[PDB]
């Protein structure tokens, strides 16, 4: 939905024209309807149903970038919609990691690209501003392409200003201790901060699971210490 | 039949030589297209400064006020106006059907009968002051479109009329309003001109079930729906 | 040579005076001159809408689509197409070069041997459907460019069909195709004409060692280096 949206929005002003026609109304002109007497006449409104409007060359306002973002819009709506774009892997070849990226309020373009998808066919045609500096392979991902000079996590080790989100991949499937500790190590590898907790679905109460969840550390770090 | 296609060939002069019509007129024909293909190829077609229309009504005024601005026709001729007020009208007048066709058009189509509204009274020309009563008024602009046309003609000289010289013509050209039904099943209306200048090509199989203000209306409706 | 000028004499006339030829030709030279200046000046050059080249090699159809647009060359000429496809070729064409020179420039020169390609079928002109393979059709469509030109002719009218009386010449345009390599050291090909049309002045002596494809890739990426 997030893409269609990110269309919709775009085309809406777009005006191309590239070739035109001189029979359209060759000596003449069309205004609008009468309005009722003593009305106030329209002054908001740009295009008037009657009305014989003002149509350009794609030059002019900057079309001659809009002729081609929206295309390039549409066609990537066109790859995700297919068969084989929502593809996962076995999770036991998935080794964690946190990518920094954009909250959900930015547009889809400048978010980081989920890794539940299949990235060797959209890494390209994710984002047109991206794609039109070359700098395509190496937008914030979980995979990164083959053949390329790429330093393996460079996201972590330089600065942190334009980012907001840590999104966090390769947990789902594991059992409760060796995700939430390898989280834990992950964040003390590159200094980053938030809280973990972990919960259970049901309705009764399973053997020293409460040790698990963020509580029982506070007295279980004293209970390690003397022991 | 078609659109005007640009110009490749114009007279080119060497001495002693027997001068005819044709080397003139072609050259003045060849730099008026050149204009006026710059206007329309380039630049666009359609009311650049807006001409908003009102109509007031009073005890001692009626009248239809056209606020200034330019424009440009389909074929690259200028329209401006300047704060035009039409008082007078004559009913049931007739215009010939080559008034809106192309300059190109050869066919055989009859007169229409149209209202013609006036800025100064006449003969036939009678005045919106002596409407019977408001509603009277109000019936009578209601439905109803206004048109400004560009029209030319060649008025032919003659010596015996106190002219310097004879056997020749000038060309000149005037303007004139219309009001027009917004559609009338069996005579001139503004649905059938659109119909008539936009629908000369086959449209996509998607749209050949629109007509061309639905087809219009269509794209602006968009996000009321489809959301 | 030089920069077009803006032209400032154009002859006026008197009462009782013999008319020369040239003083005709000096007025359309003006005028036509002007229009040429203000869509060279005042809007730019190049390619408005696109004409993106496709190539198709399927058992029944073989030939080179170029697809609908428009645009201005750098003096002030339109070239419009129109869904141009071509199906024929003509091998060893002699092309004058100072058909791509200014038209200023009042030189003379030596002939180069081109290929040519038409869309109908000629006396000499060997269809594309003849080619062995795919493979020589691929062979064919190697590292070339295609480049369209917009010939002047200057054509000498006829003087006894009829009547003996004289006449003088007129001026047509033409359009050629060529399909021209992208370097050869002693040929004509893409690079040296981009050499003699951007090289006519000196550059900062900061650019003095590249070519002009290579000044113009430089910009385009220097976002991949440089970060």
């Amino acid at each position: 939905v997030s893409a269609f949206r990110e269309l919709a929005e775009s085309a809406f002003d777009l005006m191309d024209d590239a070739t035109p026609d001189t029979r359209r109304f060759p000596k003449f002109l069309m205004l609008g309807l009468v309005p009722l007497p003593n009305q106030k006449p329209e002054v908001y409104a740009l295009n008037s149903p009657y009305r014989s409007n003002f149509s350009q060359s794609p030059i002019y306002n900057g079309n001659q970038l809009r002729v081609k973002q929206v295309r390039f819009l549409y066609d990537r709506l066109v790859r995700l919609c297919a068969a084989d774009s929502f593809y996962l892997l076995p999770f036991y070849d998935t080794p964690l990691k946190i990518t920094p990226s954009k909250d959900r309020a930015a547009t889809l373009s400048q978010q980081a690209i989920p890794y539940y998808l299949n990235y060797p066919q959209l890494y390209q045609y994710w984002s047109y501003d991206t794609y039109r500096k070359g700098r395509s392979q190496s937008h914030p991902a979980y995979f990164y392409p083959n053949n390329a000079n790429i330093t393996p996590n460079s996201d972590l080790l330089h600065r942190l200003d334009d980012y907001s989100f840590y999104r966090i991949e390769g947990h789902i499937g594991e059992a409760n201790a060796t995700a939430l500790q390898r989280i834990l190590d992950y964040q003390q590898r590159y200094n980053l901060a938030f809280d973990v907790i972990t919960l259970k679905i049901g309705n009764l109460q399973s053997f020293q699971d409460i040790n698990i969840s963020g509580q029982f550390d506070d007295l279980n770090a004293d209970f390690g210490r003397i022991k | 039949t078609t659109t005007i296609t640009i110009p490749n060939s114009y007279p080119i002069f060497t001495p002693n030589q027997v001068l005819t019509n044709k080397d003139l007129n072609r050259v003045v024909t060849y730099l008026d297209e050149q204009n006026r293909l710059t206007r329309v190829y380039l630049i666009g077609m359609g009311i650049v400064a807006g001409m908003e229309v009102s109509s007031i009504y009073q005890p001692g005024d009626v009248n239809i006020v056209v606020a200034p601005g330019c424009g440009i026709t389909s074929e690259g001729y200028i329209i401006s106006l300047a704060e035009t007020k039409l008082t007078h009208y004559q009913s049931g007048v007739s215009v010939p059907s080559a008034l809106f066709a192309p300059s190109e058009e050869q066919t055989a189509a009859s007169t229409d009968q149209l209202v013609e509204l006036f800025e100064q009274e006449g003969n036939n020309r009678l005045a919106l002051k002596n409407l019977p009563d408001e509603n009277a008024f109000a019936r009578f602009l209601a439905d109803q479109t206004l048109v400004v046309v560009y029209e030319l003609q060649d008025q032919q000289r003659d010596s015996c009329l106190l002219d310097c010289d004879d056997t020749g013509k000038d060309r000149n050209f005037r303007l004139r309003y219309f009001l027009l039904p917004r559609s009338v099943p069996e005579k001139l209306s503004a649905e059938a001109l659109l119909q008539q200048g936009f629908s000369r090509e086959p449209l996509p199989q998607q749209w050949r079930d629109f007509s061309i203000n639905d087809i219009f209306q269509a794209q602006s409706s968009f996000f009321q729906n489809f959301f």
